[PDB]
Formats: C-alpha cells, structure tokens, sequence
C-alpha cells in the first residue's frame, strides 16, 4: 500500500496558472497514478490517468489544458486558463492489486 | 602443333590431328549445404584421376603419355586400314565401335606386362 | 456511455444494518468486467470497501477490514447490491458505486483460471444523503 | 603387323550424372548472413571465364530427362530449410480472434473488404500473463471458426505447425553458378532455333554455366534470359495435352507495379524470447494493389507467339483463354516483390484470339493504355504444391515498388477429343521445374574419358 | 653376396580396426524413406559375389573383442534417432486421465486395457475438448494413493516421441563392407566356437545378409548352424557372463494378437496428432504364442547332451527367470510394429538326466505350449531410461510366423550346491543378439609391401 | 588370369608366390551411411597413396619386382635361398623381420638418393 | 649454354591460410563426453615432438592480421553450441517470483542483501497440476518486473529463450594443440624481445603448436605462459587510443579465492521430463566472495610495467586507474572457477601511480599484506556480447576454491587531445579475441612449394 | 640424411641440393571430425597437384632431372658461380616469380615434342 503525501494547501493569485503536485512514496515507486476532482457534494469526477513516460489518458471531455509531468518520486500537474469553477479537490490514487490508498488532496 | 588450344580442343578433328593436342586435356584434370557438396565434389575428382592412373601404372606407362605395347591387335576388333583410321574419323566414333570389346582388351595388357618383368629378372640374375 | 442510479434507505432511524442498490443503464453488469464501491463520510477522506467482478465472480473485499462487507452479483437483471452488517454511528457516509477502466491485462493463479488487473475508477455518479442517527 | 598403343588425354566423353557445387560473383561482401542462397560459400568463378567453341561435332540433347534441373531443385529445398531453423514459430498465434471491419480516419465502400482488424489473447514475456493486442490480418488468412460466429482463426493452425521468415535474412534472386568438379565438363549448345530435343550443330564446351537466377513463379517467368533469333515453342509431347508448353520470348515485356499503402510495422511479443511483426495500422485511404501491362506491347508479343503456334498446329484457330479455376496457388500469377507474395488474376491478359489471315498493324491500337491487374496479398504461403511448412512474410514498413520483365509463358492445352477447329491454350503451373527448365535447356553434364586405344606400327622395346 | 629386393602385392596382412559401410540389394526402389534401416543409400553388392577359399593357412579368431559388433551397435542408435527426429512429440498428452472398467458389448482375463478419457487440445489453443483413448495397464500408474485417476508412466522421466506410421522397421538384411585396402576373414570349421584357430579360413569381400533383430531370450529368423549345436562363452567357469547357444534345427513359433481394434486418429494441438486404440469389436482375448511340444522337447533334449561335457558328471536342470523388471524377465520381440513381452514359463519347465531313455514315441503329438502375455506400447530400449518410444497400433488382428535360431542362457552356479547345475535365461546385454551372427568374421588390414634377400643387383649406368 | 581373387595363395611359399603379385594391387582403390561411405573412400585413397609414396622414393615407381643396391645383413637372418623360397610363406617372413623393418626402410632412401647425385655428375661431363 | 632443371623437395614457403585440426594427449580415456572442448577426438601429438631451429633466415610476423587467432575464436562458438543442445531449457521457469529477505538461523546487516528467497509456481510431472516451490537467486538475475509489481522475474525472459548447462559435462581449460595437415608448416619466432610486428632473426619450424589452453577472461589473463626475458608490450598502434594494449609478464602473481558457503544442491522438476538445479538453503553465515592478492607481489609488478611503458611513452607520467564503469560485463574482472562465473570489482589493484624518478624499494612495503577484491556471483551469463546466448551455471554442493597465476593484463589508454603531461591507463576487455592473442603471438601458418627451377649445365639425353 | 623438414632453408643454393629427400618424406604424413576430414583431403590435393606436374614433365620419380629447354638470359643475368654459392631458395623463387607461368608452359611443349619424334624413330623397324 503506497502512501502519497501532499501539501495541505496551495496559494495562488486569481487569473494565474496553478501547478498542483502530489508526492509518491513507497518501497517501489513504479506504481502508476490517476488524477481526479472532487466538487462540493453531488459526485466527484475522473479526469486522467498517469503512467510511466507521461502517457496522457484523458478519457471523457477533457480539454488540452491539463498537461502533466513526472520528476522522480513526485509528479507535476500543469493547469492553464483557470476559471471560477476549476476550484475543487484533486485526488491521486494508486492501483496495485488491492488496497486502494487514495490521496489527501489539496483544497484551494 | 596447336598445343596452345583450349580444353577438349580438336575433339572433332581427325585421329592423327588429335594426337598432337593431347596435353590440353591432361592439364585440366585435377584443376552448411554447399560445403558438403563441394567436399563431395572435391573428393570425387581424386579417385577419378586415381582410377585412370592405376591403369597406366599396371601397364608400364606410368609417366609416358604415348607408349607402345607388345599385345597384338586382332582383326575382329577392327579391319579398316591405318590410312582410313587416322584421317577419316574422330575419337567419338573410334571408342563407340570398340566399346563392346573394351573389357577384353583391358585383360591382355596386364598379362603381357607381368610377362615382361619375370623374364627380365632372370636376365639380371645371370651375373 | 453508462449511467449509474442508486436507490435505497438513505434515512435510517433504527441503526442495525444498511443495504443499498445501484441500477446500471447501458452496458450490462455481466459484461465490461469490474465494478466497485466507494464510501465517503462528511469530513474524513473517502475510503474503499470492496470489489466485484463481472464474469468470474472474484470478490476482492478490502483486506484491511474484516468480513463486514458483502456484494451480490445479480447478473440476471443488470443489478448489484451492497450490504454492511452492524453499522456504527460513525459510519454515517455517502456511498458511490463505480465502474472501472479497460486495461486488459490478465494474470493467472491456476490452470485455466484468469483474472484482470485492477484499474482506475472511471465513471462515478450522483449520491445519496445518509444520516444514520438514533 | 599391328600392335596396340595407349593414348592419354584423348578428347572422349561419356554421359554421366554427378553433383555440382555453387559459384557466384563477388558483388558485395557486406551484410550479416542476409542472403538466403548463401553466396558467401559460393566460390567466385573467373573475371573472364574460359570457353572453347567446338566444331566438327554433333551432340544429342535431351533436357526433359536431365539431372541438372532435378539436382537444382534438391538445393532449393535445402537452402530454404537451412535458413529457417533459427527462426521463431507461430504456435502461440493459434488463438481466438475477435475480428471486425477496419477503421479509416477522416479524409471506396466496395474495395476495403480485404483486411480485417483482429484482437486476440497474447501471452507476454513472463508466459503466465495475457494482455490484449491487435493486428491487421488479410481475408485469405482467416477461417471463421464456426458458423454464425464473429470469431476467426488462422488457416494454417490445423494443418501443421509452421514458422516465420526471419527479417535478418533476404532472398532476392541473386544469380548463382553451378560449376562441375575436375574431370567433368558441361556441354553448351548454340543453335538459336534449337527446341527441347534435337541435335546441336554448334556444341561448345565450357568450364561451367553462366549466371542463373532462381526465381519462383507459376504463370509468367520474371527477369529471365532473352532469346536471340526468335520465339521458340518447346514441349516434351506437343500432341499430349497434359504436359505444359514453355514459350521463350526474344522481346522483353515490362511489368511495373507496387502496393500503394504506407503501413507501420508493429512488434508484438507472444512469449519469452519470441516476437513477430504484423501490420500495425493504415495511414490514409485503403486502395487495392494493382499492376500495369501495356496494351500495345502485349498483343504484339501475343500475335508473334500466335503465328508460331500455327506451324505446330496447322490451319487451326488459335485462342488464349483464362485459367480454369480452383485453388488460388495456380490460378493466379504468383510472384514475389521485396519479400511480399502477390497473387494477381490474369484475366485481362489471356483474352484475345489469333487469326492466321488478316491484318495486325500496331497503329490500330491506341498507345499509352495499360491493362490493370487486381493483386491480392497473402502472408500465409504454402508452396511446392503440398501442405507442408509456412513461410510467413513480415510487413514492409513503407511502400515497396518493384520493376520486372516478363520472359516467357507456361501454357497448357485443353486437347478436346470431340472438339474440332478452334484450339484453346490456357496457362497453368502444373510443375515448377518448368520455371527453371527454360534456363538449363542448353546444358548437359558429361564425364570425360581420357583413355584411348588404337592399333599402330610401333613396337615396344624389350631388353635382351 | 645377397642384396635387397622389394616385392609389391604380397599376401601378408596385419590385424586392425576400421569403419564399415552398409550394403544391400535395391529390391524396392519405391517406398521413399520408408525403411528405417535406410537400404536406399546402401549399395548393392553383387549378384554373385567373388569368393576365395584359402588353403595352407591358419588364423586365430576372437569374437568377444571384435570391433564389428561395437560398430554395428554404434549405427543402430544413430539410425533410430535419425528416423524419429521428424516425428511429433507427445508432451501435451501427459495430462489427467479418467479410466474405468472396460465395457464390452472371461471376467478374469479382460483386465489388461482401460477405457481412459483425458483432456485434449483442439485445433485452437485456448479451447479444450473431451476425448477418449484406450491404454494398457502396463503404461499407466495410479498417480496418488486411493485415487480414481491415472497418468502415463513416462511423464516423470523424459519427453516421449512416437514412431511415425510412414516408416517401417522390418528387419531387411544388410551387408557390412570394408573399404578398399581392407578385407575380412571368414572361418569354416563347423565345430569352431568363439575363440580358437581356424584351419579353413576363407576371405570374402564382405559378409552375408544380416537381419538386425532386437530380442532378449530367443533368436528369431536367423542363420542356422551346419554340424551340431554350438555353445560359445568367454569363460565357462565364470557364472556372471552369459552363454550363447546356437541351434542347427529351427522350431516354429506362431505368435498372434487376435482382435480387430479401430485405429483412431486423435489431435492434441495445432499440427500435433497421434494414433491410439479406438474400441473393441467382439470379445477381449489375450494374445498367445504357439510352440510345438515335440519340437521343443527334442531341442531341449540335445542341448543338455552337449552341455554335459563342459560340466562333467553334473546334473543339468532348466528353470525360469529370476524375475524383477519386465524388460529382461520375459522374451521381447516385434510383430508388424507391435511390441510383445511374453512370459516363457512353459518352455523352461524341465530337467535333464544324462542316464535314461528319451525316445520321442512316448510324447503325445500335436501338443502346443501357449504363452500368455500382453502388449506394451511404451518401450524404453537399450536398458537405459534416457529415451522413450510410442508404437502406434495396427488395425485388425496381426500374426507373425518365425523359426527360433538361438538361445540366450545364463548359469547361476551355486557355490555350496553340488550336482545339479541351474541354468536361467537372461538378456544381460543386447550385443549378444549379433555376436551369434558375426562369430565367423574378423576385420584385417592388408600390407602389400614385402622384402626378401636375393642374388639380384640393380644395374648402374656408366 | 582375370584376377578377382583377393589374398590368393596366402598359404603358398614365397617362391611360388612370385607369380601371385597381380591379384593384390588390382583390387585396391577399386545421411548416416553417406558420411561413413565418404570416410570409406578417403581412407582407401590414403592407404593407396601411402604405399605409392614409398614406391616412388625407392625408385620402384612402376616396377612390381625391383632390385636395390643395399646389401642384406646376416644379423637379420642366416636362412639359405633354398629354405626361403620353398619352405615358408609370406605371412611368417614379415613377422620374423618385423622389428628391423624401420631400419631397413631408412637404408632404401639413402642409396637411391646416392644414385641421383652421381648420375648428374656423369651427365655433366659432356 | 645453360638448360633448365627441376628440383623437388626444395625448402621454400609462401604465406597463405588453411583449416587446422585439434590435437591433445589422451590423458583420460574415461569420462565419456565429459569435456566440452572434445579432447577425446583430438589425436595425441608425440611423446617427444620434433622442434628444429632454422638458421640464416628472417621472416616477418603480424598476429593482428593472423588467421590463426580467427580460426580459434570461431571454434569456441561451435564447441560451446555443440555441448549445450542436448540439455534442458529454462523456458518453463519464466514465471512470477515472490522474493523475500533471506532468513538466517540463530548463530552483517548491511551485507546479506545479495540472495533472495524466491517462491514461484512450477509445473509438476503432470501438466494440469501445479505445486509451489522455493529457490534462491542472486540479485543480479532479477528485475522489478515492470509496473504494478511487488514481485520479481528473471532477467532474460524478454530477451531470448534461455538454456542451461548440463551437469554431466565439464569445461575446465584443458590445453589443446592446433595442428596443420601434410604440406603445411607452422613457424615459431624465438627472439625474446619481439613485439607485435617485425622480422624475427631466430625463426624455427615445428610440426605444430605447443599446449594452448582456452581461458575466458576480461581484464587479467590467468594461468598463462610466462615471458622469457622481460615484460613485453604488444599493441597494433600505440598512438591510437581505441586499440587495446597487451602486457605480457615474465613473473606470475598468485591469485586464489573461494566462494565460502555450503550450498545444498536441490533437485527441482519443471515440465514433463526437465529438471534444473538451483541453490537449496544456507547452513551457517552468509559471507561475500573475496579474492586476495599479495601487496608486495602486485606492487612490484606494476613498477616494471610502468617503467616499460616509459620507453614507449618518454617524458610522460604514467598512472593506473580503475575501470570507467557502466555495464558489469567489462567493468569487472570476470573469470572462471569450478564452473561458477565470477565478477570481481577490480578497483583496488589499479590504486597507484608511477613516476620516472623516485625510490620504490621492497623494504618500504610491509609484507604478508594483501588487497581484498569484492566479487559478485552471476549464474546467468550472456557470452560473446551477443543477444542470443545463455550459459546457466548450476550450483555446486559445498564451497569452491581455485588456484591460478597472473600472467597478462589488458590495458586501455584515454589519450585526451587537450590533456597534456599525465596520462591514465585503464583496464578493459575491448575484444574477446585478445585473450588468445597472448598465446598465438609467435605462430604463423605457411604453405610448402616443393617445386624449384634454376639454370644448369646438364642437358637431357635423347635416344637415337 | 639426419637433417629434417625445411632444413638448410637459410643455407646456400647448392648446400640444399643434397638435402631434398627429407622434405619429401614429410609430405603425405563432431566439430573436430569434420575439420580433420577437411584437413586430410586438402593434404591429398596438395600432394597430387605436385605429383601431376612432375608426371607430365617426365620426372615421375626423379628428384633432380635435366630438361631440354634453354634458360633465357632475360630471366637471370647472374652467373652460375654467383647463383649456386651466393643465395638461398627464399630469394630465388621471389625474383623469378614473374616468369613461372612461361617456364611451366614452355617445358610442357618441349616434353610433348620429345615423345612424338621418339615414336617415329621406333616405327623405322
Ligand atoms: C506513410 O507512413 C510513413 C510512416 O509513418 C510516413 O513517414 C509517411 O509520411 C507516410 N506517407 C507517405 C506518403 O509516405
Ligand atoms: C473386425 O472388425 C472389422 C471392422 O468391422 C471387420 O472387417 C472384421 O471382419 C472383423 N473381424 C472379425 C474376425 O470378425
């Protein structure tokens, strides 16, 4: 069960571009992740899937302004053209073969 | 005379003319998947030269290309005169006509040759 | 696309157990492999309770928790259930039933016995307001 | 008084059968075991070989009972089998296939039903783990397993386990020489109008043969040697309709074509250390492989061969008809083109008829008109006219274009007993030695007998 | 004043070892590579081979250290592997079997074959299809204690291939011949055993037709002696070495397998198939062998007569084999591609007393010894478990007719036992099957160089 | 005769074997089985050439019976010619002088090589 | 007046190439096919071979273009491939491995991370049933097994089908003699200070070569033949850095080491009829392999090597350094011991520098001291630097030991163009053929032409 | 006679004239099985190729034999004294290597000429 850590909060100015990150920590860091988004109630949404080499897997209705990258044990997510509805909780999770650990997330 | 011709040269020429070009043929004798075939081909050329040279060895013509013998020719093998033999036919027709009697002729040259040496040692044993 | 609609006793005044339901629209539950279940309580991060398979019925319930979760297959009428025994007052939570993505990689325990690798949660849908109080 | 003498080195030869070794030219010493024919072990012959033009001699030739072509067959089966031993086998590919129609991007609805997108179970390098993989397979290589089912399987699975051609080797028709060993000679004829059987008035001796290129075909001879004087019609028994008729043309008919698709090669792993290459996808549209034959150049060749067939078959109407049908192997002109096996129906070639009386000027036919030929691709090939071993053809990773020349035709006659008047000649690859008998027809291996005996007047000298 | 002369082509020879090539008449130009012995490559020898009997010469012989017997053994291992390489391997066959009581459309003699059903691979890899086949009791072991499932005996020692039906291993006679410059010497004394001097040595270009026959206890369809029964042994007193007995009078043997069993074609994968036993049409009858009583009694009577001189004043008794493994206990042979392992209990059932009467009118005629035995279709050969073979069945009943040639006997020789001498059969080595045939041959090298003093002197020119 | 009798008259005495030299030299020199057959042919060639090489160096290139200038040594044998050619065969004679064959073979080479060098001097006088 | 005469048997030779045959003493008639090098087929040479010294003769030698070495390298490929075909393969072994820390009984916490207790599913004698099993494998032979893995797999699963060495046969370096047929001579130089190229003033002929042993090594040549006079430096081009330098010492340095542990030889069954062997268990304490070399022996040897390179590199400072790094095959000293393949990190051996002026007497160095060389065991080996070979070394029961000398060193030079003054020499196995170059440096194969012609005063007589 | 193979190679021209028999004795004297088979057949070819040349030249068994062709001064300008006692067999075959083919061909024609006229001489009786 890989455990992922993240900063409790992020600070940014309105109209700028946010750079969201979450750090991966385990004995083997080769496990892939997949980002999500949690709005206020209703139902959270699935956004994209990350693998080794930055294999973008934006499945359902994702524009081309959600690029990402990896750097060692921590992966970088780049978001451009922020909007008022873009503020939410983003979760990064692992798969393995059981015990989905999920992520703490960051709230803006 | 015409010694510098090609291989098998003067094959269609007369019997007498072909006697002057007997050296061109003698030189050309003895001149994975492909390796076994080449090895078989390389081996096959050895006894082909060796089988012929065995016959010349037992006839006393070990090194001589042209040599006489002591056996007498029989008129039943060929009757035609020497003028018509050396000047009217090729080596193709001569071997074909006497191809029936080749096995018989090979026997007489042996008997004469071993006769020529046992009487020779008696001559050398007189001193 | 597929749609997931959940119904059941969201408001439970006598706290003994809890049973839930998710109707599936579009693709049949029997086909398209895995299906999942997700809890979410108001204030603490969401958790995973168990797993169900489509074809071979290989249930990967949460190894951290003991035998407290049960999943029905209900392949006859395109349905799957959820039942948890001995609900605690701290189990007041919102439940999400999930379908997974298609990464077709099949491993093997025994001869002619295959199973697919787990995948990222894909679809998700709505929710039910649950307030377990007594 | 005449006595026997012994002559050595006489020019006497006798017919015999023997083995022959390979020989080639030092064209390129580069590459790593790329050549299937293995010309590395073939000894170079001579920059200027020795030939002697014999005369006064007539020799009878009979190439229909020749050991040259029969022995030359025995090599080709050995060379092909030797080069395919260190190659992977397609045994794991015998799996259920989820096949459907191919997909084309934005940018013909009766021409794309040839290649089917297929997905199947695929074991990875660790054996006990399967992942889904997809590849493009041709229509001719799949059998739909069971009736009323959308699942297919490979045709060659149930016949015999069969392997793949390794991409590291190539089998282009490099010319090769077969050269006799010492003491054996090869007789070469030089009469231009010499058919299969008959005496030769210009027999010439050579050390050994000239450049012979092994080309496999069934209906038309490709990039072969050209005749000198005119067209010669050769047959073992012209009155027998069951024996193929070989026609040698002195005018070269040029055929040029290609398969017009740029397809990426995709590497698919099916097991530990085993990998095979299949079609990845299609870029652009889907278009069928076509071949061009010039109209003016074709019947001008067909009219000349039409006239020559009138001498052997007097006052009979001569017509050319398409193949009878049946299996795909012999009905269509099967040839090779940069490692891809083609299959083109020749229905647009053998269509017309020949009238001995009339006019056949070239200006009646318009120029710049080419005959199109529909060609189909099949990468599961069984040959030697038997269900034996496969030779799986890998993708090309590009767009191959190959230019060739038509040398001769392999014609067969119906030979109707009750039928009278018109004579129908139909192409047919009954046996494939005839693809090669058109090159060794003027060759015959002979054995040299250097011993000769004749009476003479000379007498041996005996010591006294 | 003697000098030195050299004679070329002298009749003097020195013993040596060399390789030999096969030779056989091209009786059947058809049947492409059908013969396992590969007589197609063997050159025909001569319609009337040249013979030369040598007089005034005596040469020693020793068949026990003969290189030809080893060289013949060195070939037959290679010919078998050559013909079995392009054949299908039966690795996927080694799966779980479900066998049961055989159903027939005699309740104590029908338990030799079991109706087994095993999972098989169809033309496609992923799908499997139920199939059934008949296997003998000798080829199956019950896997685990107290279980209803069985498995083949050869799935835990080596991979097993089968003899392809396209090749037939019938014993076509062959000739082993030496190259030029070498000759072989043939003895002619009819009472000549393995070691001794031969006073009628004759030279031959190469040996006569030899039938390669694999046998353990009895020699079949072989050559016959001329004068009398000849017993040859390396050391008579040593009981650890075998004793070979040659019979000049042959006795008829009739072994048959009466049953019409369908040859069923079964598939075990893509391009992989073998042949098994389909079903039984009729009654289950065990195979048997036919041996005449009077002929066998007369043979066993005379062999004890000659054995009395090698062991004087000792009683001679015949007893069956000790037991143990089935490979050497019974008499194994072949019949139309089917292997037989037959208990020879009814043959060695007597004792010879040197004093007495043994007239043949007392024995009733038309009496037959029946030899109850079974068929084993998985065979390990050459007495080492490194290779496996699978003999396909033959449709319909089969029969074979032959005449017994020799006996393979071994002596126990009890140290504390006096009087009676116990003789038991034993296939201690398989080379003995051919030592009884090559007992009159020896490879020798020719040296045509000879020198001797004489009075002649070479002339010198001046 | 018509030969074809290999190793004939082996039991006859050496004197009677002087006329029995024809039938020996004639017979010489005249896929799992293919490899052994190929080994059979090359072995015969080596056996024939080894004998032929010894004949050539001794000067007896084609002579069946030839005399040499080296003298016999009494240490090898004392037997008279009457007891040599009429009492014992070729088989026993090779066995008796078998140890000394190596020394005798060396003496043949020296004497024949001496015949070439002095003949060249004789032919150089004109 | 002069005439042409013919001389036979003249002593003249011409350089060429030919095929050779092995030769070795029949020391052990037992041990059927137990030797990989097939010394049984090698004919014994002579109890006392014929070595003869030629005089007044000069001949040039160059082993950098010699066919003698090239034939030897081609043989070792064939000798190894012949003895590995009748052996079981490790294809069914490629399954998922559950590896965990090695458990040690009661009786080093930073050194035991070398062996892992791996468990896997292996097929029993029946294909349908599977039973779990355990085995020990080195860390160098396993990989993290890609994504979504908490388990391991074998290294060469996704490269090629990987075979096993049979235990019935052994490959100790038995010396062999390469010998030429009749009419072919092998020359032997005898000058003690003869480098790679140059005429030899003491050429001596020989029937064929002396005892040559095939030893596989990368950095240090083991148990070889010592030099006669002094250490000699051999190189094709000293100024070229890309070409290796062979150093041949006249003094041997003793290297001995063990693999200290008792390994139980466990028999395990995979597939029907195939059994391979692996490490069973641990009895005692796990200790790493280590090879010792005497301080005074190695320090003295490097001094003469440094000053010998000083003449070839005047006015330059010479220092010795460890390997560059990267792949483990060439950065370490790989050698053979009992059949277990070693890989010794050679870094402390080249741990010094040489100066043209100074004091380096032996009394300063303290005796009985040694350098410990860390080594790692790799039982799965790819040889000849090609992608299609395996030699799986089965473990041997009990600890192993070896005793060998140090004879030759393989050195490489950096040669920075901008760098001036000091220069660095590093060890490196650039070519595998270089190992046999240190034993075939004085040998050359040559033909014999016994035909000679010269004028003379003698004339052939003609009979009248 | 006690000298051996390739002996006196560096010696003078005429010193090796008496040391010719020792070389002729040395002539004609499974992965390894095929190479040994190839080694043996190649040694036979080397020996027979030499023996064929001496056979056609009339020196079938002769070690030193005089011929009838005349030596050409263009081939060599050195005298007999400066040839037979100044140099070795190494340099001799090196300098006349250009003219080996011509001398072999000229000697073949003369030897054949020696036999045709000899046969006519024996036909006079
Ligand atoms: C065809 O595909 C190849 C390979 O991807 C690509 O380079 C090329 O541009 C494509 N188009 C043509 C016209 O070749
Ligand atoms: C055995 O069955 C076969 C197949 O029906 C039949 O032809 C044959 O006659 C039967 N044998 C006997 C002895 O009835």
């Amino acid at each position: 069960q890989p455990v992922v850590t993240q900063s409790p909060s992020a600070s940014a100015s309105l109209g700028a571009s946010v750079k969201l990150t979450c750090t991966l920590g385990s004995g083997n860091t080769n496990y892939a992740i997949a980002w999500h988004q949690q709005q206020e109630g209703k139902a959270p949404r699935f956004l994209m899937r990350v693998e080794s080499g930055g294999s973008h897997s934006k499945g359902d209705g994702i524009p081309h302004r959600f690029s990402g990258s990896s750097s060692g044990a921590e992966r970088y997510l780049t978001i451009s053209n922020l909007q008022s509805e873009d503020e939410a909780d983003y979760f990064c999770q692992t798969w393995t073969t059981g015990t989905h650990v999920f992520g703490v997330g960051t709230k803006l | 005379g015409a010694v510098f011709l090609g291989f098998l040269g003067a094959a269609g020429s007369t019997m007498g003319a072909a006697s002057n070009t007997l050296t061109v043929q003698a030189r050309q004798l003895l001149s994975g998947v492909w390796g076994f075939k080449q090895l078989q081909a390389r081996v096959l050329a050895i006894e082909r030269y060796l089988e012929v040279q065995q016959l010349l060895g037992i006839w006393g013509c070990s090194g001589k290309l042209i040599c006489c013998t002591n056996v007498p020719w029989n008129s039943t093998w060929s009757n035609r005169t020497q003028e018509d033999i050396w000047n009217n036919m090729t080596w193709m027709e001569w071997e074909r006509e006497i191809g029936n009697y080749t096995h018989t002729i090979y026997s007489l040259l042996e008997e004469s040759q071993f006769q020529q040496e046992i009487n020779e040692k008696d001559l050398l044993a007189l001193d | 696309q597929v749609q997931l609609q959940e119904s059941g006793p969201g408001l439970v005044r006598p706290s003994e157990t809890l049973s839930l339901t998710c109707t599936v629209s579009g693709g049949s539950i029997s086909d398209r492999y895995y299906w999942n279940w997700i809890r979410q309580r108001p204030g603490k991060p969401l958790e995973w309770l168990g797993n169900i398979y489509g074809f071979s019925e290989r249930t990967y319930h949460n190894p951290s928790f003991k035998s407290r979760v049960t999943i029905s297959k209900d392949t006859s009428k395109n349905q799957f259930f959820l039942s948890l025994s001995s609900v605690t007052a701290a189990d007041t939570a919102v439940y999400y039933c999930v379908r997974d993505r298609l990464l077709e990689e099949y491993y093997e325990e025994d001869y002619d016995n295959w199973y697919r690798v787990f995948d990222a949660l894909e679809v998700w849908g709505r929710g039910l307001l649950v307030t377990v109080s007594s | 008084n005449l006595w026997v003498t012994v002559y050595y080195g006489v020019p006497v030869w006798k017919e015999a059968k023997t083995t022959l070794f390979c020989a080639s030219d030092a064209k390129a010493y580069e590459k790593e075991v790329h050549n299937v024919w293995a010309t590395h072990a073939c000894v170079p012959t001579d920059p200027n070989p020795q030939e002697m033009v014999l005369e006064n001699v007539t020799e009878n030739f009979n190439m229909w009972k020749n050991d040259m072509v029969d022995q030359m067959h025995e090599d080709v089966i050995s060379l092909w089998d030797q080069s395919l031993k260190p190659c992977v086998k397609l045994t794991p590919l015998c799996v259920t296939l989820n096949c459907t129609n191919t997909t084309v991007s934005n940018g013909s609805n009766a021409n794309f039903e040839e290649m089917k997108n297929c997905s199947f179970n695929a074991t990875t390098e660790i054996k006990d783990k399967k992942k889904n993989e997809y590849a493009l397979f041709y229509k001719l290589d799949i059998v739909p397993l069971n009736n009323s089912s959308g699942k297919y399987r490979l045709i060659n699975c149930n016949t015999s386990a069969c392997t793949q051609i390794c991409p590291k080797v190539t089998f282009e028709p490099i010319p090769i020489h077969y050269c006799a060993p010492a003491g054996y000679a090869i007789l070469k004829c030089n009469n231009k109008t010499f058919n299969g059987t008959g005496p030769c008035n210009n027999v010439s001796t050579v050390q050994c043969t000239h450049g012979i290129k092994p080309v496999v075909s069934t209906q038309l001879l490709l990039n072969g040697s050209l005749a000198e004087k005119e067209i010669i019609i050769r047959s073992e028994n012209l009155t027998n309709n069951a024996k193929t008729i070989i026609v040698h043309l002195n005018e070269s008919v040029g055929i040029v074509c290609t398969r017009p698709s740029n397809m990426t090669r995709k590497s698919i792993r099916i097991g530990p250390g085993q990998t095979f290459y299949a079609l990845g996808d299609i870029i652009g549209d889907i278009r069928q492989p076509h071949c061009n034959i010039s109209k003016q150049n074709w019947n001008r060749t067909l009219q000349q061969v039409g006239r020559k067939l009138a001498e052997h078959f007097p006052n009979r109407n001569i017509t050319f008809n398409h193949s009878s049908g049946g299996d795909l192997e012999i009905t269509t002109h099967s040839f090779n083109c940069r490692g891809e096996f083609f299959y083109c129906n020749t229905s647009g070639l053998f269509n017309g008829t020949y009238h001995p009386n009339g006019t056949y000027n070239e200006t009646a036919v318009n120029s710049s008109d080419t005959i199109t030929l529909q060609c189909r691709i099949k990468q599961i090939i069984n040959m030697w006219q038997e269900v034996g071993r496969c030779m799986y053809a890998p993708p090309i990773a590009g767009n191959i274009t190959c230019n060739s020349n038509i040398t001769g035709l392999l014609l067969t006659r119906d030979g109707g007993i009750n039928q009278t008047g018109e004579e129908i000649f139909r192409p047919g690859g009954g046996d494939m030695r005839d693809n090669w008998r058109s090159e060794l027809y003027k060759y015959k291996v002979v054995e040299i007998k250097p011993l000769g005996i004749a009476p003479t007047k000379c007498k041996r000298r005996v010591v006294e």
